[PDB]
């Protein structure tokens, strides 16, 4: 109960077994697999008491699970589908309900690997109108073009990850809303003092990292590959 | 216990006031109960659990929470809301004597105190070009808020509040933008309900 899960992130192809795995170090006899999605809360697929033991929770369809060891709680994804596309989490139990909960594994089901794209990005600096009203400056970084819906964005000044200033959508837009396929957008705006946007000393990045293809995953297309990778853009402070 | 409910899947709190999530079971005998919080990116963190002891339950920072038997309750609370509380919380139940069940969820918007509005529509240059810029949509208060296009050439985001540590200061906006060729900021935002003094830079 250092509970830990393997992968973290993973995207696949429908039709393909998929197996994540729970590992414990406490021995706990009870052991739990669970799948998170927006509006849903945690809704548990399987359960085991011992090694000898499994029992359905109330979306077992779909899903196998195996508890080779008093350790490890293995779940398997049958023949995936895109509905399985979720945040899934482990959890162990002490006699009393004292859960400890891995730190999840999100995975992404995909009907086509030709579709997946990283994001192309960009920097838009600060507003001359918005720096001399408020003497504050914002910039927006926004990525787009993506598939899967499967990124984590960050900003970085002057090498180091910042937080204060911060804010990224929740979630990203469909640019092609009507298509099941849609590659998304996202945006997000870093706010800083225009005195510390105006030092041209000072170096701006948004980093996108993107989750898609493997060196394993075979590609027909003329274009780049689409592996994971990370897609930043970048601007410098401008006296102005 | 055979159930859980939490109700309102997004819910809102003025900055600096009283924070209430409501939770409901179904148990004829009396659960024990848990709340979860989930930031974002993140898993899951016990915040506080009824036991069958204490009633008033007291958990980290000023999170507490009331078993209530004659209203089948647990609501969380928490004397003032700080923006650092948005996160999704979760309230679970024992059942079957086996497992913990758990309610869909709800979110927690923490709307910013804004003194000061200064609405403001901008437009923001790409720092290559490719001449291509979007439009921002910034510091208005809480009255404010931003309706999705409905040309579908023309992208905007939902609201997004930003904490400026450096200078303790929060602020609303939303991002709009197109490759269409008529596209202008002075024309972005026309499907939202703006404040009649939106500055329009000049």
């Amino acid at each position: 109960a250092d509970v830990t899960q393997t992968p973290r992130n993973r995207i696949t192809k429908t039709g393909k077994r998929i197996m994540l795995e729970c590992s414990q170090t406490k021995g706990h006899d009870r052991m739990y697999w669970y799948r998170q999605d927006p509006g849903l809360g945690l809704r548990l697929i399987y359960y085991s008491f011992d090694v000898k033991d499994i029992n359905k929770g109330e979306i077992s369809d779909g899903y196998s699970v195996s508890r080779q060891a008093q350790a490890k709680f293995s779940l398997s994804l049958e023949s995936a589908i895109p509905n399985q596309t979720a945040l899934y989490f482990c959890a162990t139990s002490d006699e009393s309900y004292g859960y400890t909960f891995g730190s999840g594994t999100r995975l992404t089901v995909v009907e086509d690997l030709n579709k997946v794209s990283p994001p192309e990005v960009a920097v838009f600096e600060p507003s001359e109108a918005e720096i001399s009203h408020t003497q504050k400056a914002t910039l927006v970084c926004l990525a787009t073009g993506f598939y899967p819906d499967h990124v984590e964005l960050s900003w970085w000044v002057n090498g180091k990850e910042v937080h204060s200033g911060v804010c990224t959508d929740p979630q990203p837009l469909k640019e092609q809303p009507a298509l099941n396929d849609s590659r998304y957008s996202l945006s997000s705006r870093l706010r800083v003092s225009a005195t510390f946007w105006q030092n041209p000393r000072n170096h701006f990045r948004c980093q996108v990292q993107f989750y898609g293809l493997s060196e394993n995953d075979e590609w027909t297309q003329d274009r780049a590959k689409p592996v994971t990778q990370i897609v930043s853009a970048e601007a410098w402070g401008r006296a102005d | 216990a055979q159930s859980v409910t939490q109700l309102g899947s997004h819910v809102s709190v003025s900055e600096g006031a009283l924070v209430l999530l409501r939770c409901n079971y179904s148990s004829s005998v009396p659960p024990y109960l848990f709340w979860y919080v989930q930031y974002p990116n993140q898993g899951l963190q016990l915040l506080l659990k009824y036991t069958s002891a204490a009633t008033l339950v007291k958990g980290i920072n000023g999170f507490e929470a009331e078993f209530k038997k004659s209203e089948t309750s647990f609501h969380l609370t928490k004397p003032s809301a700080h923006m650092s509380d948005a996160a999704e919380y979760f309230c679970a139940v024992s059942e079957q004597d086996d497992k913990i069940i758990f309610g869909k969820g709800t979110r927690l918007h923490i709307l910013p105190n804004i003194q000061n509005p200064d609405p403001a529509v901008y437009q923001l240059r790409d720092s290559k070009s490719s001449d291509k810029s979007v439009c921002l949509f910034t510091d208005f208060d809480s009255q404010t808020n931003v309706s999705q296009s409905k040309d579908s050439d023309v992208y905007i985001t939902d609201k997004c509040v930003l904490d400026m540590r450096s200078m303790d200061f929060k602020s609303n906006s939303a991002v709009a933008w197109s490759n269409k060729s008529d596209f202008a900021c002075a024309n972005a935002f026309n499907n939202s309900i703006i404040p009649e003094d939106t500055f329009f830079p000049s």
